[PDB]
């Protein structure tokens, strides 16, 4: 990915991570937990769903027979409508592969945007109360338990709240 | 064509310099598309880079981190040569000096350390023993007839044979030197021939010992 | 567009002046740079004619003929007189004949009978022969292109 | 670059790093050096060795003569044929232009994204033992040897090594 | 002729225009002359037109060379009284093979 999280800095993904695309995984006192998150599930979700929606689609024109399978038109016009019809299918197929290959690149890289954009904003929630791992974890000085970690997925969080004690653990 | 040609003393004291020379042809020392770099190669130690110089809109050097405290090597733009200067050697500098181009060829501008032309080679030998002339004797010919020249008690190495100045080398075979108990070296050089043709044709072995300046001539006869 | 130059034909024994109301310039007239040829007097013999235009300039010429097909087979021999008529056209590059057929067709600006019109380029230094024994609009002059242009068709004022 | 670390808060390139694409150069003690980055360059150059694998290859299709150059065809085919050929030319001109245009915006908003993430990669390892200066460079407040620098660039820097001198030299 | 072969043939044949209707008369005697040619799947008929063209390569007389692709067991029927010129050979395609228009050395 562009941004250099999935494939990146995250090492791996989760297989038990079944119900979204991105999410969180804990550790504190209470053990352990996974939560997906669906504002950046839903996201990634509808920017693919967006493309599908570009690519799968009428193209109104509507082209008739000019030659004959049957019975062959003269050569000289028979091979003008092959040449033509070849440069055509040349067109297409140069198109085709560029269009997908594109689409791919982007859309790997959208991928990588949002968990990106997931783990920054995580990041500014708990200013001066955690320090960055650089596995996508966050070390969190003060005690934290499930209802504090699910304030963090949640995005109540208050830094406010803990800082006295997570500051002066440095 | 590009052209690397080394030079340089092969025998160097302990604690002494180590100095050789790679003059250029073919190509500029100051080149954007050249890096100009020293590895020497040693039955013990193998393939050992030792450093390098270019330019790129001013001169930079990088060492090998086991010479660094002892090594220079430096461009003349003058003469299209570079340098290597290695400082206080022991018995381990004895090695074969080698000069190389890098970064010629490369990946997509990068150099990628590829050495696409070497010099000859330089042997070094870092020794206390003052040089000495080799001895040379006829190994004579007593219908195919072999002939030689034995090459006996000089130091260091390396000697060169050819035979009739470079005329005839078709069936010529120089053997690797062999180190006597002595602590000189000797080898010998032979050549099959017609036997018809010794009537008629002169034989002479042409050796040359740079170290000791020693270039002799030997006529081999029945 | 095009510059006009003189077939440089002169004719004897046959008419010129084929004139009709559908080509109308204050009375009855004919395409300015063609000419029907007739025979002499009515139900008259047109003569076995030959005529020959070679293009002495740098650029190809572009050259005009016309069959006339009458409304009828009597008109036919009128104009021309009787027997099966022929034209023959050939060039270095070209090479192609005509027999005309008169017959009743229906009626365009007031006339039966009808023109087929036909053309080739000739090159420079080529010459075209015109071959023919009646029932021929001869042209009185060749056209060359004078340079460059684009054509449009359009129904709006320039 | 998208990102804006080449030709952006990275002042300038250097000319001296022949060996590498990135790379790292330091000031402590013991002096001066500079050492390119290879996992970094190599992740650049296997990318843009892929674009040209794929842009340099087979158009397997043949084409055969359909007009004649010394004897020419007629005219209404002929025109109808040159118009069809120059149709063909007035697209793979403008896909060719366009197709490079987008390549190179990627290429050189890549080659951005690679810098980026290797600078991202460095903070992330002496966290709270240096602060980011905005030219590319990292103040270190501890003393760091040869074999410490060698250690952030080899990736096995160990942070809490050299926290409580670090931390405390704020 | 019938193609006895699997491949279609390739069959050529030629109408000469004189120069003049006497030179046609001498040739081949006087009269209004005809050549009709049939097969399965072709279908046309020529009468020759002499007359004085400029002269090429010294001759004010034509050829008319015509063309048809003979299918396998099928025939060609050549019926004709005067100016043909007629095919001695029929020719069958080899295989595959790619024309150029070049003005350059091999
Ligand atoms: C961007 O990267 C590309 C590589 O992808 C790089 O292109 C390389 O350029 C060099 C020339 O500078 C090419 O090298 C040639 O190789 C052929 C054999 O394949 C040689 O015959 C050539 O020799 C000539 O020059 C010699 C002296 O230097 C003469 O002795 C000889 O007679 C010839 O005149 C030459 O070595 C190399 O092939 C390309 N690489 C590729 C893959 O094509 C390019 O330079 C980079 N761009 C920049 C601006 O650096
Ligand atoms: C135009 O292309 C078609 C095929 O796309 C050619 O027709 C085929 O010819 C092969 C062998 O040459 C036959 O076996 C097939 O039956 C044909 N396929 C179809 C779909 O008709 C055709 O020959 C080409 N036109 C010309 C003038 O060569
Ligand atoms: C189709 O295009 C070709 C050129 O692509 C035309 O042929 C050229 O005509 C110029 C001047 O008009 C000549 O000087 C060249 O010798 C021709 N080139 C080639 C490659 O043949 C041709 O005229 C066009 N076809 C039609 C019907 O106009
Ligand atoms: C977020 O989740 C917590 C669980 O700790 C819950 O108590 C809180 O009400 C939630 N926030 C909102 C706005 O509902
Ligand atoms: C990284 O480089 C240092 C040099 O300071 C070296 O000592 C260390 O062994 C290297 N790391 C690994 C895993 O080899």
């Amino acid at each position: 990915g562009l941004f250099g999280a999935i494939a990146g800095f995250i090492e791996n993904g989760w297989e038990g991570l079944i119900d979204g695309w991105y999410g969180f995984r804990h550790q504190n006192a209470q053990g352990e937990g996974t939560a997906a998150d669906y504002k950046s599930t839903q996201s990634a979700i509808d920017q693919i769903t967006g493309k599908l929606n570009r690519l799968i689609e009428k193209t109104n024109q509507q082209f008739e027979l000019i030659d004959n399978e049957f019975t062959e038109v003269e050569k000289q016009i028979g091979n003008v409508i092959n040449w033509t019809r070849d440069s055509m299918t040349e067109v297409w197929s140069y198109n085709a592969e560029l269009l997908v290959a594109m689409e791919n690149q982007h859309t790997i890289d959208l991928a990588d945007s949002e968990m990106n954009k997931l783990y920054e904003r995580v990041k500014r929630q708990l200013r001066e109360n955690a320090e960055e791992d650089g596995t996508g974890c966050f070390e969190i000085f003060h005690k934290c338990d499930d209802d504090c970690m699910a304030s963090i997925r949640n995005n109540t969080y208050d830094h406010s709240r803990y800082r006295e004690e997570a500051m002066q653990n440095r | 064509q590009v052209q690397l040609q080394q030079s340089g003393p092969g025998l160097v004291k302990p604690s002494q310099t180590l100095s050789l020379t790679c003059a250029i042809s073919g190509d500029s020392v100051s080149s954007y598309n050249a890096v100009w770099n020293w590895i020497r190669q040693s039955p013990s130690r193998g393939l050992e880079w030792l450093g390098r110089t270019y330019y790129r809109s001013g001169w930079y050097n990088d060492y090998a981190e086991s010479v660094k405290s002892r090594i220079t090597i430096n461009p003349d733009t003058s003469k299209n040569q570079f340098s290597l200067q290695l400082n206080s050697v022991t018995p381990e500098d004895t090695a074969v000096y080698y000069c190389a181009r890098s970064g010629h060829i490369t990946v997509f501008g990068v150099n990628v350390d590829a050495f696409d032309m070497w010099g000859q080679g330089t042997m070094v030998t870092v020794s206390s023993a003052s040089t000495k002339g080799p001895s040379v004797f006829p190994l004579a010919p007593s219908g195919t007839a072999a002939l030689g020249c034995l090459v006996k008690d000089y130091f260091p190495e390396p000697v060169t044979v050819s035979w009739n100045s470079g005329a005839l080398t078709s069936g010529v075979h120089t053997f690797p030197a062999v180190l006597q108990s002595s602590g000189l070296y000797s080898l010998s050089s032979v050549v099959t021939v017609p036997s018809s043709s010794l009537g008629t044709q002169t034989y002479i072995c042409n050796v040359n010992h740079k170290p000791s300046n020693t270039k002799v001539d030997k006529k081999v006869e029945p | 567009g095009i510059d006009k130059e003189t077939m440089g034909f002169t004719y004897s024994g046959i008419r010129t002046n084929g004139a009709t109301s559908a080509c109308r310039r204050s009375g009855s007239s004919f395409y300015a740079e063609m000419k029907w040829l007739l025979s002499n007097t009515d139900n008259a013999a047109f003569p076995q004619m030959t005529k020959s235009y070679k293009n002495t300039r740098k650029d190809p010429a572009l050259i005009i003929w016309g069959i006339h097909h009458s409304g009828s087979t009597t008109e036919q021999t009128k104009l021309y007189g009787s027997g099966n008529k022929l034209i023959t056209v050939g060039s270095s590059n070209y090479q192609q004949s005509f027999v005309p057929s008169p017959g009743a067709r229906p009626q365009v600006n007031g006339q039966s009978g009808r023109i087929d019109f036909h053309w080739l380029m000739l090159n420079p230094n080529d010459t075209v022969t015109f071959s023919f024994n009646g029932a021929f609009i001869a042209p009185d002059r060749a056209s060359f292109l004078r340079g460059k242009s684009m054509g449009i068709q359009s129904s709006v004022q320039v």
